[PDB]
């Protein structure tokens, strides 16, 4: 079975730079798997912030930056801000039309 | 009747020269045709899967799922090479003629035998065969072309290539429509990639069957069949190669200093400096006048993409390119795309003696230069500042799309209204000989398969199947399938394919390429010591004409 | 502009079934591939149904297969989900989800909506 | 005279037949055409500019900088599918008719009559009109093509397609050369785009008047005009699609084992390894015969850089493609570039009783399988080395450029001298029937918005106009717009449209697809209990034919 | 002779299209034919009685009591629309063309092959087949029509409806008179109901057989048989439906208020009362005048007894009506009386490779609205006092006799001089073609088994037998059966027949009902995997056609 493995927790100071990695227990993820980063807050529904491993939907502003780093994907927020703290969920396209989530990471700003 | 013959045997190949000339060559060939009573007498609709073998990620190249029909006839093809030469007749052709030219086309069964067989129940097996003067040959000729055409060339399955060796028919099948998609992937890639066949589109349905289509002949063992005369309105053949690039088209540099002493290290040199010499170049921002860069009336050849594989209603398939790769002469381990690779059996040019389903295969290397030479490619800027710079040049080692191993020539096409490209050349013994052309409305300026076109059209397929030997207890309620007599025939084919060609002259003081025989090939030519023979291939156009 | 509403979400015990609605507005609802994930209490999220295509292709997580069907129809701009023999384990918030791609799917929830929640207890 | 009718109303459609399966179909198609004085007497050379949409980073897709001749004339335009057959009638064409010739056009005015209008000072608006029987219209066939070939079909703008419902004729305008630059940009681009207008080349002016080019004829009440027969020279239209990709071309694999029992699950079997195989592949280097790999005569369609924008002298327009995506048959969705959208006002199929400026839409999905599906496509290396790994291959969804939303399917061509395709089908009612061909040396090989093409000519364009009624106080030493008495005409129009048909033929054991009323589609074909009509699209090649 | 072949297999249909839209429709229908020896090589008078059966109360719908002469013969019936049509075909023929004629046939018998059959006395079975090249075929056509007329059609006992697939011929055997009385009864009867046969008539008896009858002709292998043409003098059949039941005769009532919005609440309204209104009315006493009222010129179809069974002096037979039941189409469970139900085998559409004595059945609905709804019927008093009170209405709910499953309508009949009707619809694959008409003095109007019926006569009965085959020990003198030499036979049966049919013309604005291929009946029309085909019926008269 597939499994998404991310940070479970992760931290970062206010304006600064933070990462959070989405990989594969088995097999690299690439452009083909399509990443997909949502954040989400307390009792809120998840927040689309990346999609095709790259591309922010409107409104998203431009601290979130999707890449594939290695064998995994991940999600850069540059001068991180008080409201960036959530929880953020890695979906990655398991090919035919099936999708698998990570653990999700909680990313808070000291 | 029973004990007359309705044919003669002939497989002579005759040269009739003309005046001005030119030589009519009417090649004979005649062959035993065994043909057993088919598997079934239904038509099947059977879809072959192999999801197993690319469900490998990166085996995408190698999917084989469609769907065909399978029908209870066979066909009778001799379009090929090998059923109409052998290697003397071809020498003959390919060293003293300079184009050819596709005349005619006869075909015609006779003296057909129909024979019973009949297996004893002893536990040794023990048979009989007996003569049934009764049973029936089915013959039809879809002389207006309304079944599907497919050509046996292309899978190794027309007439044998040997006089004395008695052949098959392939029994016949032909593509129903299917809908089928595969995402490529690569080792390494995660997950399963959408691998699904769809099924059938209803709107593009096509089942054929020979009786309600063609008229069918019964043949019984005194019976003959002649299929008549077919003529043939497609374009000469060429049997010369064009050895000129761009980089040969025009007039050469004037060299001002010519060498003193003869000698490799010697060098003639134009006298000029490149930014100071005068003539016509598409570069209107570069004063260089080079061998690279001068302006030449048209393009020799193009690049395409190669091993590019295009995804459509019914799957992948390789993308076709009409030229071979350059440099395949000066190193024949660089052939690969656009080099056509042959494979066979034993019937047509294998070594009759070998055993095993290993076919025999080879690459066939044209003498034709329109082909490219990728390495050697580059882009580099507009504005052209010379020595050129790391990021004002593309080059054919630079990764595309972020892989090392694909770069921009992979993508590349530089097809367009310069192109001047030649039509492919024959290949003997295994090569198609004509081909039947699109129907749509824009077509193809060729084909890659066959030196020959049918512009309207070229001659019906010949179909030939046992007529049911049923017994005495047929029912046809019963569900089972029907019981038949084993019954096969045994018939003589004779056909004739006439061609038109020109007798090549001598143009310059130099002599040319020529097919002979030779210590090496000795052997390729001859029966060894049990009768085992073989027929290589060979080459078509050995001498060169001027593109320019 | 696209917005999708969820609703039907209810107490129901253990065995039983259920379908939620989901209602979108904005959008050409036929030309984007549909979907439910769900996020069970405290946990993470988890795809579970998927609907793509003109013909209304469908597919199902493991954990759902043979027991939740998706569909939609075209003309109410609805997105269903039964689910029949409900368990405990499929108590969580589901999430109706919009794959912003209509001729070229970007393979991710463009859209979400607010949820509903379905508790499944005896 | 005044009280004399000059013509008679047809809009009948008669479908004679001749031997040989033809069947003469001559469409006749009578309008009322209410036309209005010009709003100007003169002819205005109008620059339309939308920098400000484009200055939006991002919206360059969106330009729609011009600049036009708006002339005083009306052009009278019959030029599409839905003028000359009602949805019976052209059931009737896709169902009986395999090909459509176009034969011949007549067109003619009659029954003129010209109205001025009397406008009281009472403060409640109340008006008067009468019949001005001295009063011309002035009518120009510009047979010798002349003028700018503007067909209205393109802006839906011909004439009706109800022959009880009066239409209207296009106030006509055309192109005028001008300079435009636009740098492309998307959302996060830093800076102002490169867009500006840079005015017009004296070099590539061209001022066209009907006055000075063409005859004009003044009609009266009493008068009538007719065009005279014209005689079209283009190619024949198919009304079948092809089916076979390049996947299904030619002679399918033996299949050593067959399925023993009916059933999805069940397969054939080649039953020989892949690269044991015997047949002919364009892969050199490789032993592997498969269905992707194995050769064919040519390529069925091509594949294109879509939604790709070339900038000119006048700005970026899209790179047409002949053929629409593959897989929007299998997925309505895919639909997109060389899918035509058609849009369209109440005159022209929307429901004439619907209120806003939104119009009736629908894209074409053609039944011909010359379309690509890019997400199936792939390169991979020269070696070939199976299963190929990730530097190897470059798959659809590897970065271009390093976007990850553009792949190398997006920039891809594959155009090449093998490339076979098939002319756009007829699109109705929408869709234009003739196309004026380009005036270039080199012609491109079809058009994609009209199945007949004019190699030498098609019939001039009819431009119609109110004459001047001019007042007692007209002064054409004024500055100020000449004063006119409001006076608008209302003629009928009547055209014969000629074609050639063949009916077609059964080929196949199976039905075919045919356009049939149900339940779903009847109430499309009939008018409401208020009188609301509509015309909805109808697909033209629904019958397959065999490619190969 | 032996060894030469006498006739050419022929399964083609051909379309030559003629001037006027006209086309002659020659379908080519080819066959091989097994058949076997008779089991007797004489005449029998076998009585088949099943009276414990019929002595059940309430079977008596399940008589099968009746006498018949087996012969030796067998019957060569070509008389079925599968015979000569494919699916292909038939959509053709019902979508492009709105009559046909029955013009000629032909029909010959060719390629005759005699085979002993030889079993030894092995414990386990084994047995071989011979040619017996001396042996004959007995062949008679009854040209003169002095044999019963027995069509196979009716007991699905015609030949195959595949050219592929070998077929039989039907033992021969007629009906000889005798007497039969069956009381009915039901479920609930005392006693035991008057159930005997009488026997024979002897001024009824007429005792037939071929010998003396017809010529015979012997074919040994080397021989042939042609019948000749013969040509029809039928009616024409129409392939449109008409919809218009009397409701929808003549000029409907104007409405003096219209709707004025769109929507399937808003209607239009006469705007007078029902008895102030103007027309004519045969109800001679009331002023009211409404859509059920109005006269009509005559009256389209009729009421008559539905599974009503009438006794004479062979026994019970159940009332044939001419038009199917009313509703049949809005319901498709509704299909009873009238709608006429095929049972078939695997020879004649039903699925080949099923299992089972289970035929394959279809209920068949015509398209023409000339039913009854017998449950909106009523008969009501002369006064017309309404609304009718309950003794002065007869409602289909009101029991007749007693008997609360039976009503009026079922003992009703309103065929009169006013009743207009329509022919029969073609039932494809499995429906008659032609039919013999009685020879009684007083004619029907039409036959309810085939849209053809023979005015003079229509061509021979074909027999088929096998000459007897004597051993050695033969002796006439001997009461036990003749001891022969086990024969069969295999012989080509070819048929043409020929029709004459007018192409459909397109009369309204919107399209008509056409048969297509869809995704649902998509593979009705091609081989399964193992080769397992099918047949499904077919509708005929698709397209409307007004009757007033």
């Amino acid at each position: 079975q597939t499994v998404v493995t991310q940070e479970p927790s992760l931290s970062v100071s206010p304006g600064g730079t933070v990462t959070l990695t989405c990989g594969l227990s088995s097999g690299s993820v690439s452009t083909s798997n399509y990443p997909g980063w949502y954040q989400q807050t307390l009792g809120r529904a998840p927040r689309t912030i990346i999609y095709r491993t790259s591309s922010r939907p409107s409104g998203v502003p431009n601290r979130f930056s999707g890449s594939i780093s290695g064998n995994k994907a991940a999600l850069t927020i540059t001068g991180a801000q008080p409201e960036d703290e959530a929880d953020y969920y890695c979906s990655l396209y398991m090919g035919s039309y099936t999708y698998v989530f990570g653990s999700g990471t909680q990313l808070t700003v000291l | 009747g029973v004990g007359i013959s309705t044919g003669t045997f002939n497989n002579q190949t005759e040269f009739k020269f003309l005046e001005n000339g030119w030589v009519y060559i009417t090649a004979n060939s005649s062959r035993l045709v065994h043909l057993n009573m088919p598997e079934s007498e239904n038509y099947r609709r059977v879809v072959v899967n192999n999801l197993d073998k690319t469900a490998v990620n990166g085996n995408m190249a190698l999917d084989d799922t469609h769907a065909e029909i399978v029908t209870p006839w066979s066909l009778v093809d001799a379009n090929a090479w090998g059923v109409w030469f052998n290697p003397g007749d071809w020498q003959l052709i390919v060293n003293t003629m300079s184009e050819l030219h596709l005349v005619s086309f006869e075909q015609e069964i006779f003296n057909v035998v129909l024979k019973t067989v009949s297996e004893s129940a002893t536990q040794p097996p023990t048979k009989v065969y007996n003569n049934d003067l009764t049973a029936s040959l089915m013959v039809a000729l879809d002389s207006n072309n309304t079944m599907p055409f497919t050509p046996a060339a292309m899978r190794s399955e027309t007439l044998g290539f040997y006089p004395w060796k008695p052949t098959i028919p392939t029994p016949w099948r032909y593509y129903f429509q299917w809908d089928r998609t595969l995402i490529p992937s690569h080792t390494g890639t995660s997950g399963t990639p959408t691998n699904i066949y769809h099924g059938t589109d209803p709107d593009d349905v096509q089942f054929y069957t020979i009786e309600n289509s063609v008229p069918v002949h019964l043949l019984r063992t005194g019976d003959e069949f002649a299929t008549g005369t077919f003529f043939f309105d497609c374009k000469p053949c060429r049997l010369t190669h064009t050895w000129q690039t761009n980089r040969a088209l025009g007039l050469p540099p004037f060299l001002n200093s010519l060498p003193q002493s003869e000698g490799g290290t010697n060098f003639g040199y134009i006298g000029v400096q490149q930014d100071k010499r005068r003539g016509v170049t598409q570069m209107g921002n570069t004063n260089y006048i080079t061998e690279a860069t001068i302006m030449r009336p048209a393009e020799v050849g193009y690049s395409a993409p190669y091993y590019s594989f295009e995804a459509s209603t019914q799957g992948p398939f390789k993308t076709p390119i009409a030229a071979g790769r350059g440099g395949a002469q000066t190193d024949e381990n660089q052939a690969a795309d656009g080099d056509p690779r042959y494979a066979f059996g034993r019937q047509h040019g294998q070594k009759t003696t070998t055993t095993g389903e290993t076919p025999e295969r080879f690459t066939y290397i044209a003498h034709q230069d329109t082909g490219r030479y990728p390495e050697g490619d580059w882009i580099q800027n507009i504005n052209f500042n010379l020595p050129v710079t790391d990021d004002n040049v593309l080059l054919p080692t630079d990764p595309i799309g972020g892989k090392t191993g694909i770069n921009y020539t992979n993508i590349f096409n530089t097809y367009g209204p310069l192109t001047a490209l030649n039509n492919v050349p024959p290949v003997y013994p295994n090569g198609q000989i004509w081909d039947k052309e699109f129907d749509t409305d824009l077509k193809p300026r060729l084909h890659v398969n066959a030196p020959f076109v049918c512009q309207n059209n070229c001659p019906g397929q010949l179909f030939v199947k046992v007529a049911p030997n049923l017994t005495n207890q047929y029912d046809p309620d019963a569900s089972a399938n029907m019981s038949r007599i084993v019954t096969y025939s045994d018939f003589w084919w004779k056909g004739k394919l006439v061609f038109k060609a020109k007798l090549r002259a001598s143009h310059t003081w130099n002599p040319i390429q020529q097919m002979s025989i030779n210590v090496d090939n000795q052997f390729n030519y001859v029966p060894s010591n049990i009768g085992g023979m073989k027929i290589v291939y060979e080459k078509s156009q050995l001498a060169p004409r001027k593109l320019y | 502009e696209v917005q999708l509403v969820e609703s039907g979400g209810d107490l129901v015990k253990p065995g039983g079934s259920l379908r939620l609605s989901c209602v979108a507005s904005g959008f050409t609802f036929s030309s984007y591939n549909m979907g439910w994930v769900r996020q069970a209490p405290g946990k993470g999220l988890q795809w579970v149904a998927w609907i793509y295509g003109s013909r209304s292709s469908t597919n199902y997580a493991d954990a759902v297969k043979g027991r939740f069907t998706i569909s939609r129809d075209n003309a109410k701009n609805t997105l269903y989900l039964q689910m029949n023999s409900l368990r405990a384990e499929d108590t969580a918030v589901y999430y109706c989800a919009r794959d912003g791609g209509s001729p070229a799917a970007y393979y991710g929830m463009d859209y979400w909506g607010p949820g509903t929640s379905l508790f499944v207890s005896s």
